[PDB]
């Protein structure tokens, strides 16, 4: 019952931390891949609107009316939730000390292609310099007429 | 006559200062400037003592100093083994010159004081590195409620290069270790027809050598462990042909002969160097003999050096 | 059985739950620290950190025992005279 | 990537060294023996005669 | 009055798109277009 | 009077101690009884080998 | 003392190792510990016995 035993316990509940560190990182890898594919930078559209995947977005699709505007870190929407059952009982130091180190840095993905999501906006104002903000809006008006149907959606222009 | 020494002077403050200045825009040739500026810093502060060892001391601590401040400033790599090798090598020497040169030595205590520090630096060697690395240390708290910060993302994102240096430091460190576990080893046996605790003692120490090399994985690491016994095989052989003797010459060559013999049979044969093919029972028969080797190494240690024998 | 009391902590929401600052390292947190400084040490030599079984602590426990034996008949040769 | 267990952040960034030891190395380890034995006999004989008869 | 989610305010720094809120960038590398590029957008996708 | 009673005692009244000095009734770790027992120590030495040598010239 | 006191972080116990302000707890219990027997050697109490 000395620190031998208790050091193979903690040897064991650091691997297992190991093993899950890993699956989350697979989750993170699908999710990027998925954002990635549907926002593509602001150069490949260039290539878009030749091939089938023009008019690739449709209304029963979890992408619809989404304008992306840049990268920073979503939030990976899975879920991470542990069991924990204690009143303030007292849990080892170097188990729960890695465990906590773990559930922060493994659960916000890093720089994603974000969303300016449009659909439930109704009104858009930005603020700042003159071509600055043009950019931005013919960026995210761009790759929102790309992908969407021409017959599905409209715009309208005033300057 | 002094000229010999105002000569390695100038021209060791030349590269000092010149190897120092190139830093910022090679970055490569400042480290070969580097690497070559203690062959002539330890002449001047060696030779610059006047006498015939006194002289070493002020040597060696120039080769450490040179070598210290040298390898923090520096990139990641090309600090390589050189540097610490140089450096640990250099310490030890120093702690050893220091006893014989204040005080007499047996100059057979020598070869003990070597071949111990080799072994205490061999055997204490990861360690030494993950703390020359600086890594992280860990942030254990108390059963009260300090609850600490998580690491900021800035020394998250520094460590790479941290796991590289550790690499580096710890080859270095094995190699300085052999190198002193064969600088002394050498100093012993072949003074003069001397006792066989000192052959059992360099057996012994190669065969701890030859026998922790399937510790470690970075391959530089397991050959300088492994190459041990072959330099000290030839050191023994041109000691002896110096020491004008003639006739274990051969003989020493008959050992290298067994040593290139095995090494052969083992290159051909990829049926003797994989270790799932054997047996349970003797990877643990092995395990027993390694730790038992260097167990008895210190008290028979103490034997051949004669601290039994003053009570 | 015996009716253990497992350790516990709760809050305190008041004035004294701020108030110690005493730094006096506890068995626990020295065999930590031991723990993960010869977990680290065995991930820049052997490449796997499952620790199941660690041989460089075996050698320098080996060389320990080397140094104790050796003072141990030092001093049982000692009395000797 | 970033991680922060040091153990993994050790056991995975020191992967970009094909250390593996493997049955590549034991070529190189033989012949360069080899060579330095030659070698050693022959300078042997060299300073034997070059200092003695 | 603590802008809504819908109808935001959004202002535009070197690379940010730091909104509204209270200063919460909420983009750390901001995509941005040039026109000459949208006018080739234009050009190309006229065809089909 | 049981031990439980008399290991009870000497455990409260070194609670106490550690109060006045150490200004924490945590007890984790208590240095002032390690202060008891080394100054302790030190006498049993003198006193084992002050037999030792008393028997020594028992020869 | 003075450079323990122009410099914040040499009396501070915290930013020691963990097994550095260890040992020096075994050497603060070996000194006092010893103490007494060395006594009884200056005084010269085996003298007598």
């Amino acid at each position: 019952m000395r620190t031998e035993e208790v050091d193979a316990e903690r040897a064991d509940y650091l691997r297992y931390l190991s093993v899950v560190r890993d699956n989350v990182r697979a989750h993170a890898a699908e999710q990027r891949a998925a954002l990635e594919w549907s926002h593509p930078e602001p150069e490949v559209l260039a290539t878009i609107p030749g091939t089938r995947r023009q008019w690739e977005r449709d209304p029963r699709d979890r992408d619809f009316l989404v304008l992306r505007a840049g990268r920073h870190d979503v939030p990976l929407d899975a879920a991470l939730k542990v069991k924990d059952t204690a009143d303030e009982i007292d849990l080892e130091p170097v188990a729960h000390s890695a465990l906590r180190g773990l559930l922060d840095v493994q659960r916000t993905v890093r720089d994603a292609p974000t969303g300016l999501d449009v659909a439930k906006l109704a009104r858009i104002t930005v603020i700042g310099e003159a071509d600055e903000a043009r950019a931005a809006i013919r960026a995210w008006i761009a790759q929102a007429v790309t992908w969407h149907d021409p017959t599905m959606l409209g715009v309208a222009l005033a300057a | 006559d002094l000229l010999g020494q105002f000569i390695v002077s100038g021209i060791a403050l030349a590269t000092v200062i010149a190897a120092l200045a190139v830093r910022n825009r090679s970055a490569v040739l400042a480290t070969s400037l580097a690497v070559t500026a203690l062959v002539p810093v330890a002449a001047a502060f060696a030779l610059g003592v006047p006498g015939d060892a006194p002289n070493v001391l002020l040597a060696a601590a120039g080769v450490a100093a040179w070598s210290l401040i040298s390898m923090a400033g520096s990139p990641d790599d090309r600090g390589i083994a050189v540097f610490t090798a140089t450096a640990v090598t250099g310490v030890g020497v120093l702690l050893v010159a220091g006893a014989a040169s204040l005080w007499v030595i047996s100059s057979d205590v020598i070869g003990c004081a070597l071949v111990l520090l080799g072994l205490i630096v061999t055997v204490q060697a990861a360690q030494l590195s993950a703390m020359w690395a600086r890594f992280p240390l860990p942030v254990i708290p108390a059963p009260g409620d300090p609850t600490p910060a998580a690491r900021p993302l800035s020394v998250l994102a520094d460590l790479p290069r941290r796991v590289r240096v550790s690499q580096a430091h710890q080859t270095g460190v094995i190699a300085a270790g052999v190198l002193l576990g064969v600088a002394g080893s050498v100093a012993l046996v072949s003074s003069a027809n001397a006792s066989p605790w000192a052959w059992y003692i360099v057996v012994a120490a190669a065969a701890g050598a030859a026998l922790r090399a399937r510790v470690w994985d970075s391959a530089a690491c397991k050959a300088w462990l492994l190459g041990h016994s072959y330099l000290l095989a030839v050191a023994l052989l041109v000691a002896f042909v110096i020491g004008d003797r003639y006739q274990a010459a051969l003989w020493a060559l008959a050992a290298l002969a067994v040593l290139v013999l095995v090494w052969i049979v083992a290159a051909l044969n990829p049926k003797i160097a994989s270790p799932d093919t054997y047996s349970l029972p003797m990877r643990r028969m092995v395990g027993f003999l390694a730790t038992g080797l260097d167990a008895s190494l210190i008290p028979v240690m103490a034997l051949l050096v004669g601290l039994f024998s003053l009570v | 059985d015996r009716r253990s009391f497992s350790s516990r902590t709760p809050v305190n929401e008041n004035p004294d739950g701020v108030q110690y600052r005493r730094g006096f390292v506890t068995r626990h947190q020295v065999s930590g620290w031991r723990f993960v400084m010869r977990r680290i040490a065995s991930g820049v030599a052997l490449h796997d950190t499952r620790m199941l079984v660690d041989p460089l602590r075996t050698q320098s426990r080996a060389v320990l025992t080397g140094a104790l034996i050796l003072v141990t008949g030092l001093v049982g040769c000692f009395i000797f005279s | 990537r970033i991680v922060e267990d040091i153990a993994d952040a050790a056991v995975i960034f020191s992967e970009a060294r094909r250390r593996q030891w493997g049955p590549t190395h034991i070529a190189r380890g033989a012949a360069l023996a080899l060579i330095g034995l030659i070698l050693v006999g022959t300078g042997l004989s060299v300073a034997h005669r070059v200092i003695t008869g | 009055q603590y802008p809504d989610p819908e109808r935001p305010i959004l202002r535009v720094a070197d690379g940010r798109i730091e909104r509204w809120q209270v200063w919460q960038p909420c983009v750390d590398v901001a995509d941005a277009m040039s026109a000459a590029e949208a006018a080739h957008i234009a050009r190309r996708l006229s065809r089909w």
